[PDB]
């Protein structure tokens, strides 16, 4: 099937032991080496595992702290999510070719690039839209990335 | 041309082609349409028709305009009545002969692919065509050729002329089940013949083969009158001596008579512009200041539906509005209730160079006489949606100057035009074709949807290729969004 | 009943021509009497010269024209365009010496993606049997092109053989059905007509003549 | 079988190889894809032009058309529109030499678009003789059009092959001459991403100063080239004439397909690359395998690899469904899963032409 | 053999070698994936402009169009052997714009002038003061003898290699040079990511100032270039093969040697080349599509680009059976199974390409 919201909720209640260990990691696959993961993940979850791509990306964005990832509701008048393009864009700390550079990376090193940038923003955004992507994270999703950060960059100038 | 029997026709139903004379066109019941190897060709001869027929029987009254449509306009003694004019010789005579001048006789000698329009214009017609076409031309197959020449044609340039509405001035005809019917349909009642040419004191109702072309630099102007005018032939040209017994080379058809050749010569003269064609519309333009009378022409690549609202809907100044041609003009008050089907065609020009040829049959259903303003809505929709491709895409080659946006830069919206065109084609014309006037917005709604729905796709299908570099990605981000600004303008209702 | 041989066209590109004496070349939906009947002219062998065979191959034979939309991966593929530009370096200035322009340009219409299911059956005043047809239409004698020389074949020209009483139910015994469709027969039932100037004037080259296709929808 | 079919997959470092008149890359949708193409026009034209047609074709010893050797055969066609005299005046017109027995043949076998011309001259001479310009006056006025034939009379191969010139100066519905080789427009087994080269122009004199932009759109692609070759057609209009010579004028057109490029934009970028597969095959009806490749290929090591991979696949399941009974023969220049034992598989170039020579065997 | 392919395999540190309108990398897709690019005309101009050009070659030639300064140095250089209004008429017989001042006068677009033909063309004018004969007269006697136009070409080597076209003037009627090299844009032989060297400014006074970006990034790039033989010996005027080897020995040392100098202070990529091979031919061939399974790392590119490159060379020649003159040059020579020589030096492959394939 697919995967809830539960997740980001039973991230956000785990204890600071076993964050600690997922938070230390440099790449995804070294986030399946370890324990704490696997029993986060056991619900959703692990051994679908058409699934467990998926939940690695996901585990390993919100991974990178606490309240890194602000969960905010879509409002009743946009109707339409506040996404992570628009998200990075509005926090204004980030610079546009380092999302250039998201675009251009390739495998491992697209979700590290992306780590490494959601810390220094501090989003807030719809989870399930940057679910969504993660889930496929095919060109479309990371040409639409860049698409929503420089219009909603342009749009806020 | 009376006389004569000139005239090539088939049977509606089923055929073998036929040559006839005008009396048996206008005396039968027999459904005759028109045949020959080209379209412009068949127009001009059509207009032809409409113009003698409207020369030789315009009047009162209405009922005598329905019951000549349904019952054949003659006994061979009605007709034979009707026809004094000995204009249409060109046997030839001395004095008159032909719908062109005679005697001025400058050697060298041309041949006949000049006068068929499209043939020799330029030099791909050398490499692209089928040669020998201009051997041999007949009676019916020469004239109609003359006809075309002086009016819808721009030919040849160089200190020569092209009158009286112009150069590639388009026509509007209205079209019956049959040849006869259709000729009448297009005449012109004697009181709306009288409104637009009335003035007539200093009427020439002579021919420029009767009557010449008073020579250089006249001016005078608006008194060419009723009937010099639509036979005006400017071409100032000698037929040359006619020969043999053979095919029309294409005419198709054997032939008593032959010709193989032209002669010409350099006339100029200049007329003050505004003279009142029934055969076409004319737009209405002000700048700053004088108004600017002109007739439609075609001047691009573009479909024909683009064109529909100035054929059929007429308008005033200022909104700037156009002038809708006389004979629909006419047509509209007679038959109220019943459609149209409108013949319209013409050619687009670079000097003696023909480069595109349009004739088309477009189809109406009731209410174009009343609310065309729906009419030029579907037009203006569908032009609408088009800007706004062509306006994205233009800002994705260019690019946004502010705030510093680097641009493709590739022509992109060029061949999307002509993708949107193509699709466009399809969808237009068929909804204006079938549309309940009445009670019909809800169709002009599916039909936004539909051009939001091909925008869109050939928005997202021509910039594709260019779209994995983060340069250019940024650059559709606005560009796709001045196509949604575009787009949100037209559809919402 | 009626006889029919089932041929049809699967080209990349096609280009089915329509009235033209200037440079740009344009194309129709589907295919034209004229080159239909060139393209089995070619098949049969019959060189350009001779009235004769020509005359003959028209009044033999009526066609009727469905034209299949594509699928693939369940997702449909319209039809489409092309103009492509088309220069020559020479040439002929006339039509009689070695006289030559450095370039002429020309453009020229094309179709993508396409391809026509296409029924063709005996007049009454017949001058052959379907099964020569049948023999030159498997193993042509000059190259089956359509209907440019630019555009090959993907799929054979025969598809197949059939008994049926109107083309329409011939049609249906072979696959992709639902498609559009044009004929020269009749039908019952159904009413629109379709103008076109795709008759070959065989007695006078090289111009055509108008005809109509009935129109028929199967939904 | 009459029809060979060649069919060439080969893939080009960046590149502009063709053009609109806009400066962009011709393309063409295939499987609702877009691809970048070359048009046969293009390729035809590199052929023609060639350096190796000229060697070969140029140059061939069919390439003379003596009109002495055909004195029995153009009597016997044209005795019935004309006079053998008249025949006689314009050959004797055409050649400027007289009667003279030549043991040759006779050959009983005459190009049509040689007596369709001639029998022009025969119309001209003949009423000429009506008129009547005696010859020292008519001459005058067919000057150009004798030496137009003449030198066609010299390309019989090239305009066999490649058909007329034009401006050939022939004048009759079998003076247009067509094939014998038919080649397809060339579009990429792939969809292809477009990248435009945004250069500049430096001026010397005024070097630190803003410059001159320009854009260049290029583009590198797998391409999928088909052509196909009617050998009666041939044989016939160019002889005559025995197959094994026309075969061994076949290999020729497969060599130029596996080789030649069109020469556009290679100055400024080089895709002068070889075909990295070529394969022959025999049909009675000519088959492309364009849709092999209506499914765009996707790239997994490139475009090369899956792009043969689906051709063959391809090839394999719907080959005998068609009319491709026998005979093919593939070369490459390198993979595994060869299509099918049923092709013979060629090491080199060289030894498929052979392959060709040898009528397939 | 006519066509001798100069392949060069060239390693570059992290550099920005060549730049888009955005100050990014130039770029170009192949196999589907992403390489760095060099421009084709950007060698061609760090070529011209190279000491060695002018060591070994001589006079760069001078792309303007601004006339109005070229009248100035016209009448400079040639001054002393001409009269400036012969100078000027020559000019504006050229050019088809005329010269006078007219402060500014501009060209319809950038032509490279050689002096050397401008001086021959002043000669051949004052030849025409004589007669005199009008300027169309002298253009149908100058249409005549091209090569002795060209002859004036030793000059200019680099318009006799990369050829210059007219629109305007006389030179379109004379002026007209094609071939003689053809060389690629220079691409990498494996896939690249860009590296974003994000720098800051540093105010003393005050020292938070704010960032910049370069991109850059560190590749192994295949150059290819070809030479036509017979079309230099024509564009040169008639000059021997034994001298068209030499200027084609010192396009293969720039084309091994030579590199843009685009960012090299900041970034000092001044590199040699690990690989050039040099074949004589029938026909040109290009060896990219060794590359177009991007070369995956074993221990650098460098090393399986050698090995990629070789591999094909080997399928190509057996499969079209080349025989061919081959050398090359490699410094990790670690080994092709091929007929082609291994030199062990530079110099040694210049000699052996002097001496026209010499064993
Ligand atoms: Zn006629």
């Amino acid at each position: 099937e697919i995967d809830a919201m539960a997740l980001y909720r039973a991230w956000q209640q785990l204890d600071n032991g076993s964050c600690a260990q997922i938070r230390r990691v440099s790449e995804p696959d070294e986030l399946r080496d370890i324990p704490a993961f696997y029993r986060l993940v056991q619900p959703f979850g692990w051994e679908n595992p058409r699934h467990q791509q998926a939940l690695l990306r996901m585990v390993f964005c919100l991974s990178a702290g606490k309240n890194v990832i602000r969960h905010q509701d879509k409002k009743s008048e946009q109707t339409t999510g506040i996404s992570l393009g628009r998200a990075l864009a509005n926090s204004g700390r980030i610079n546009e070719r380092r999302i250039f550079q998201l675009i251009r990376a390739d495998r491992t090193a697209d979700m590290v690039q992306l780590r490494r940038l959601l810390t220094h923003a501090e989003p807030v955004l719809d989870w399930p839209l940057m679910a969504r992507m993660l889930t496929w994270w095919g060109k479309r999703e990371r040409q639409q990335l860049l698409e929503d950060f420089v219009l909603t960059t342009n749009k806020n100038a | 041309l009376l006389i004569d029997n000139w005239i090539p026709v088939r049977p509606r139903n089923g055929g073998k082609v036929q040559i006839i004379n005008l009396q048996s066109l206008y005396c039968s019941r027999d459904q005759w349409r028109l045949s020959l190897p080209r379209d412009d060709m068949e127009l001009a001869a059509l207009a032809l028709l409409v113009c003698i027929g409207q020369i030789i029987a315009p009047a009162k009254d209405d009922v005598e305009f329905r019951h000549r449509i349904m019952n054949p306009l003659t006994e061979d003694e009605f007709q034979q009545l009707i026809a004094p004019w000995i204009d249409m010789f060109y046997l030839n005579h001395a004095e008159h002969p032909f719908m062109q001048t005679k005697g001025v006789k400058a050697n060298d000698v041309t041949p006949m692919e000049k006068l068929l329009a499209g043939v020799s214009g330029a030099t791909n017609c050398a490499f692209v065509n089928q040669p020998g076409q201009g051997e041999a031309l007949c009676g019916g197959c020469t004239a109609i050729a003359l006809f075309n020449q002086a009016n819808q044609a721009p030919g040849f340039g160089g200190g020569f002329k092209s009158g009286l509405r112009g150069g590639t001035p388009v026509t509007t005809f209205v079209r019956g089940i049959d040849l006869r019917s259709t000729v009448l349909l297009n005449v012109l009642t004697l009181p709306r013949l009288q409104k637009q040419f009335p003035n007539e004191s200093h009427t020439e109702n002579q021919p420029t083969w009767i009557k010449p072309i008073k020579s250089n630099e006249s001016i005078p102007a608006s008194s060419i009158g009723f009937v010099r005018g639509l036979f005006w032939q400017p071409a100032h040209i000698e037929l040359c001596d006619p020969i043999g017994i053979g095919k029309c080379s294409c005419c198709g058809q054997e032939s008593n008579l032959r010709y193989t050749g032209f002669l010409k010569e350099k006339f100029t003269f200049t007329v003050n512009g505004l003279w009142p064609h029934p055969h076409s519309p004319c737009l209405v333009t002000v700048k700053k200041g004088e108004v600017e009378e002109k007739f439609l022409a075609f001047t691009t690549s573009a479909p024909s539906w683009t064109q529909i609202s100035r054929v059929v809907v007429d308008k005033i100044i200022q909104n700037n509005g156009n002038r809708v041609a006389a004979v629909v003009n006419q047509f509209r008050n007679i038959a109220p209730q019943s459609p149209l089907e409108l013949i319209m065609g013409g050619y687009r020009n670079n000097q003696a160079s023909i480069l595109e040829r349009r004739h088309d049959v477009l189809m109406f259903n009731q209410g174009w006489q009343q609310y065309g303003n729906v009419i030029n809505e579907i037009v203006t929709v569908g032009l609408g949606y088009k800007t706004a491709l062509r306006k994205a895409l233009y800002t994705f080659a260019e690019g946004f100057k502010n705030k510093d946006f680097k641009g493709a830069g590739v022509s992109v919206h060029e061949t999307a035009e002509r993708h949107f065109y193509r699709q466009s084609e399809l969808l237009i014309p068929d909804v204006l074709a079938n549309v309940n006037f009445s009670q019909a917005d809800e169709v002009i709604a599916d039909l936004r949807d539909k051009l939001h729905q091909l925008c869109e796709m050939l928005f997202n299908q021509s910039v594709a290729p260019y779209a994995h570099h983060p340069k250019l990605i940024s650059t559709l981000a606005l560009a796709r969004a001045t196509l949604y600004k575009h787009l949100r303008e037209l559809k919402p209702q | 009943m009626r006889s029919y041989l089932i041929l049809r066209l699967a080209g990349p590109m096609q280009a089915w021509g329509q009235p033209t004496f200037e440079g740009t070349r344009p194309t129709g939906r589907f295919p034209t009497r004229s080159g239909l009947l060139g393209l089995l002219g070619a098949c049969l062998g019959i060189q350009r010269d001779d009235t004769s065979s020509l005359q003959a191959l028209s009044e033999s034979v009526q066609f009727a024209v469905r034209c299949d939309e594509l699928i693939l991966d369940d997702r449909r593929v319209s039809v489409t365009g092309l103009r492509d530009y088309h220069t020559v370096l020479g040439a002929r200035e006339d039509y009689r010496g070695l006289k030559s322009h450095e370039t002429i340009q020309t453009w020229r219409e094309y179709l993508c993606d396409a391809s026509f299911t296409v029924a063709l059956w005996l007049t009454p005043h017949a001058t052959m049997v379907i099964s020569e047809l049948e023999k030159a239409v498997l193993k042509p004698r000059y190259t089956p092109y359509l209907g440019r020389r630019s555009c090959p074949l993907t799929h054979p020209l025969f598809l197949g053989t059939c008994q049926a009483s109107d083309p329409q139910k011939a049609l249906l015994n072979y696959e992709p059905v639902g498609g559009d469709i044009y004929s020269e027969e009749s039908v019952t039932g159904h009413h629109l007509k379709f103008t076109a100037r795709d008759e070959p004037m065989i007695t006078l080259p090289r111009q055509f003549a108008s005809r109509e296709w009935y129109v028929i929808k199967g939904g | 079988s009459n029809f060979i079919n060649i069919h060439v997959l080969i893939s080009h470092s960046p590149s502009c190889l063709n053009r609109d008149d806009m400066n962009m890359q011709k393309d063409a949708i295939f499987g609702g894809k877009r691809r970048v193409r070359i048009s046969s026009q293009s390729l035809k034209r590199a052929m023609r032009k060639s350096g190796y047609y000229a060697q070969n074709i140029g140059e061939s010893s069919l390439r003379t058309i003596h009109l002495a050797q055909l004195r029995d055969v153009l009597r016997q066609k044209l005795g019935e529109r004309f006079d053998q005299k008249i025949i006689d005046k314009t050959l004797a017109l055409l050649s400027g030499k007289s009667v003279d027995e030549a043991e040759k043949i006779s050959a009983d076998a005459v190009t049509p678009w040689v007596v369709g011309e001639i029998a022009w001259f025969c119309e001209q001479v003949a009423k000429a003789e009506a008129d009547n310009l005696d010859d020292k006056k008519l001459l005058k006025v067919l000057k150009e059009d004798i030496a137009a034939i003449r030198v066609n009379l010299q390309q019989g191969v090239d305009i066999a092959l490649s058909g007329r010139m034009a401006t050939s100066g022939m004048m009759t519905e079998l003076g247009k001459v067509d094939g014998a080789m038919s080649i397809a427009h060339a579009i990429t087994t792939h969809q292809v991403d477009s990248d435009i080269d945004w250069f500049t122009a430096v001026d010397d004199l005024q070097e630190q100063g803003s410059a001159h932009l320009g854009t260049q759109e290029f583009s590198s692609g797998v391409f999928y080239r088909y052509a196909n070759i009617n050998l009666a057609q041939l044989q016939e209009n160019l002889g005559g004439a025995s197959r094994e010579q026309a075969l061994e004028i076949a290999t020729h057109v497969v060599h130029m397909l596996a080789t030649e490029v069109p020469g556009a934009k290679q100055r400024t970028y080089a895709a002068f690359n070889p075909a990295d597969m070529v394969m022959v095959n025999f049909s009675d009806m000519p088959l492309s395998m364009a849709n092999a490749f209506e499914k765009a290929v996707k790239a997994k090591d490139g475009f090369l690899q899956p792009s043969i991979q689906a051709f063959n696949q391809y090839w394999d399941r719907v080959a005998n469904g068609y009319g491709l009974n026998g005979a093919a023969a593939q070369f490459s220049l390198s993979d595994v899963d060869p299509i099918t034992a049923q092709v013979k598989q060629m090491p080199t170039l060289e030894q498929l032409k052979s392959w060709v020579r040898n009528n397939g065997e």
